[PDB]
């Protein structure tokens, strides 16, 4: 029963529902289109800042926490990885400022924002590696608290930022809400004695680095895939149109963004470790077909109830001045159903850590999403991006099955 | 869904006039809207047009900073409020819709079209 | 493409001699709307000129400008204007109006070209 896990996910969903609410409230269409682009940034940052090797800390950290030894060696390895790729990551940001402005906003007005977030990417990395290193010791319960705190701090961090500096206030608040979590964080490691701090100081173990270098290389191929497939759809979508019409299609993405993180959780704490424990194939075969039979119509049921209410949801956790998205709703939920049944399949690669599988995974999605929205978004706009997620996951969903019946008959 | 126009009339140059388009009531929240001039006996031409969900607008260039296209939806009219009339805005302005539409500058990308109303600009 | 800006005027100029700039907007709802100046030059970030409020018109100018600048607007024809009065080479830049809701200017971000969506194609001034 891993009842501190749901609370802090619940509370991380409420959260996020709240300033979701409020930048669209405050700054309409035009805001939420245009700050799709930096929230995007922000995730990749999240997936990517302290090199990516929080999965694989919290992996070895289990495997070595009885060894005195080696559980100094891989946090030690862990936190000199984090520590320089932060150092890289400040430096490519204070250098690049208005390059990255122009690829994620079309214009180098954001060059002060790019380059505070060099420092707010510090916060990402090291507040990640405190927290993978609570859950490699099996502590959820720090764990959910820093993450409790920190959103709740984020919040208020949010609100005084947005109050001050307006938009691009609020864009801040956004980089703060993850960044923050060092405090609380930091607090929970440090007061609960889980770990003394002498084991952070920064080593290098040449085994420990290559390990989780596999991890980082993933974390890599995640963000130069969908991340910027989604940043050159809504700049194509915001050149033809408005950024208005950004804001109505990335509205119906954060409503499905609400109900999908909590179904994802029946994932990786469940799916994850039992994909890579068994072997046999009767027996993955077995796996990937009953979370289909449970995701599949979880999804579906709950896309149908928010399509059933649809002037509920705008109204409700945006504004009414998003109106139009009610038509978008259809289009998108059936690619969020397909793209959590092709969840399935991708956790299956990521157990197999076959770096050659989640490559094509990612490249095909990419691919997919490049050739629909050039067909969709020039003619229909914001409802033609729409239509393009749902037709890459039709594709998708179908090629992934069809490569795992030919993967199962050993193609 | 039908187009009927008004607000039209003989106006001097320098000053400010509306233009209105009544639409029928049935899913006209979905139907893209445009403005189209047109000489004696010469061509419609492109004047304004908004995009079906409302927030894109398009405008030509000797028409961007003085005319304004909106919509209401509410009342079900499509409205263009003129500002500087010069005597080349002369013309007989039509309203024209399309569904999921808006976003042509050609009139054949529009399939509905309303009576039209004249604006004479003088002096 | 909600409010679509337009500028008009500017360009040669002697040092000392003065200059006006004018902004039209084609949308709904103009008095709404924090109107603004912005200037940048080759190679350089967009900096603060004017703006002027969506309530009373209170006025705000850059410590580059204050003095020889002045910024007005007229909802009746939803333009805004910009009187340039006395007129360094520095002053050598395209100028951008732009707009934006109060929203988005905060308490301390209305200097900030970032809080301003809605933009125009600028003109050149040149101050010889």
């Amino acid at each position: 029963a891993s009842l501190w896990t749901a609370a802090s996910t619940l509370v991380k969903i409420g959260a996020g529902l709240l300033v979701g609410k409020l930048l669209a409230v405050s700054f309409g269409p035009a805001g939420l289109g245009l700050a799709a682009n930096f929230r995007q940034l922000i995730t990749v940052l999240g997936v990517l800042a302290g090199a990516g090797i929080f999965n694989g800390v919290t992996k070895y950290v289990a495997q070595y926490h009885d060894n005195p030894q080696q559980l100094r060696r891989v946090v030690g390895t862990s936190s000199a990885m984090v520590l320089g790729f932060s150092t890289l990551m400040a430096l490519v940001f204070v250098l690049a400022a208005a390059p990255i402005s122009q690829g994620l906003f079309g214009n180098t007005d954001y060059q002060g924002l790019v380059r505070l977030v060099a420092l707010v990417q510090m916060g990402i990395a090291w507040g990640n590696l405190l927290l993978a290193l609570m859950k490699g010791f099996r502590d959820a319960a720090g764990n959910a608290l820093s993450l409790i705190v920190g959103s709740l701090i984020g919040v208020l961090a949010y609100y005084v930022s947005y109050r001050l500096g307006g938009y691009e206030g609020a864009l801040l608040g956004l980089a703060l809400i993850p960044a923050l979590v060092v405090i609380p964080a930091a607090i929970m490691l440090i007061k609960r004695g889980v770990i003394p701090l002498s084991y952070l100081k920064p080593s290098w173990d040449n085994g420990l680095a290559g390990q989780l270098s596999k991890f980082t290389l993933m974390a890599l191929i995640t963000s130069v895939t969908l991340p910027v497939a989604y940043i050159m759809m809504r700049k194509l979508l915001a050149a033809q149109y408005s950024w208005d019409e950004v804001g109505i299609w990335q509205g119906v993405s954060s409503i499905s963004d609400a109900y999908l993180q909590f179904i994802t959780a029946s994932f990786s704490v469940y799916l994850l470790p039992t994909l890579s424990r068994l072997t046999e194939k009767r027996d993955i075969t077995r796996e990937v077909v009953k979370s289909l039979k449970f995701v599949l119509p979880a999804v579906a049921a709950a896309s149908f109830t928010v399509w059933l209410l649809r002037d509920f949801a705008i109204w409700l956790l945006l504004s009414n001045k998003f109106t139009a998205m009610r038509d978008l709703f259809a289009w998108q939920l059936v690619g969020d159903v397909l793209k959590v049944g092709a969840y399935v399949f991708g956790y299956l690669v990521i157990a197999k850590a076959s770096l050659r599988f989640y490559i094509l995974a990612e490249v095909s999605q990419f691919t997919l999403l490049m050739v629909f929205a050039h067909w969709l978004i020039p003619a229909h706009g914001a409802l033609g991006a729409a239509q393009a997620y749902m037709a890459t996951y039709i594709v998708y969903f179908s090629l992934c099955c069809g490569v795992f019946l030919l993967w199962r008959r050993r193609a | 869904v039908q187009l009927v126009e008004s607000g039209g009339g003989l106006v001097q140059a320098g000053d400010s006039l509306t233009l209105s388009c009544a639409a029928s009531g049935r899913t006209a929240y979905r139907y893209g809207m445009g403005w189209f001039r047109q000489h004696p006996g010469k061509e419609r031409e492109f004047v304004a047009s908004i995009w079906w969900t409302g927030t894109t607008t398009y405008y030509a260039d000797s028409v961007k900073g003085r005319f304004t296209i909106s919509r209401d939806d509410v009342k079900n009219m499509v409205y263009l409020q003129m500002n500087s009339l010069k005597p080349e805005d002369t013309a007989v302005y039509y309203c024209a819709a399309k569904f999921y539409g808006g976003n042509s500058k050609r009139p054949g990308d529009y399939a509905y079209w309303g009576q039209g109303t004249q604006v004479t600009v003088s002096s | 493409a909600q409010v679509q800006l337009v500028e008009s005027g500017g360009g040669l100029v002697q040092a000392g001699g003065s200059l006006g700039l004018s902004c039209a907007a084609s949308g709904r709802t103009f008095s709404n709307y924090v109107m603004a100046w912005f200037r940048q030059a080759p190679g350089k970030e967009r900096e603060f000129v004017a703006r002027i409020s969506e309530s009373r018109g209170t006025t705000d100018y850059a410590d580059s400008v204050k003095g020889r600048f002045t910024i007005s607007r007229d909802n009746a024809k939803n333009t805004i204007y910009l009187q340039m009065n006395s007129l360094n080479p520095g002053d050598t830049a395209v100028y951008s109006c732009a707009a934006t809701l109060p929203a988005w200017t905060g308490i301390i971000g209305g200097r900030r070209p970032g809080n301003y969506p809605y933009w125009g194609q600028g003109t050149q001034v040149t101050v010889s």
